[PDB]
């Protein structure tokens, strides 16, 4: 009932997998989520990504899910399987 | 590092990326879920 990613091959799972959106209603999750969405959107509120950068706050990006996955920080079950099910149907497209 | 193993996580990125920028990522959080999340 909600909205619909921008990249097919994305929104395939988004769609195919359920337990993946479950995970999603979290606040918990949610929240955690959009902690790294800052980042690839910019590194600094100043401004930057014009017409690269963005390579780089990939790494700062994952640096944030490092601390989210197992065996980190602050890792949350829900971030923990949703990084495990998102990359699951990501690698399972792979021909 | 950069670029961390497999590629994956380079995905996943661009994933979360895609949920925020369409309206997916929205969130409100409640005073208990302040606490639990900022830690204030």
């Amino acid at each position: 009932m909600n909205k619909t990613l921008k990249t097919k091959a994305f929104d395939d799972i988004y769609q195919n997998s359920a337990e993946l959106q479950e995970l999603l209603k979290y606040n918990t999750v949610k929240f955690h989520l959009a902690k790294v969405y800052r980042i690839l959107s910019s590194t600094v509120n100043d401004g930057s990504s014009g017409k690269m950068n963005s390579d780089l706050q990939k790494e700062l990006a994952v640096n944030y899910l490092n601390t989210l996955r197992y065996g980190g920080i602050h890792y949350n079950e829900a971030i923990e399987e949703f990084c495990q099910i998102l990359l699951d149907k990501l690698n399972a497209v792979k021909k | 590092g950069p670029h961390m193993f497999a590629n994956e996580n380079s995905q996943l990125l661009d994933f979360i990326r895609e949920l925020g920028d369409v309206g997916l990522l929205e969130y409100e959080l409640s005073q208990q879920e302040k606490d639990v999340l900022f830690g204030s």
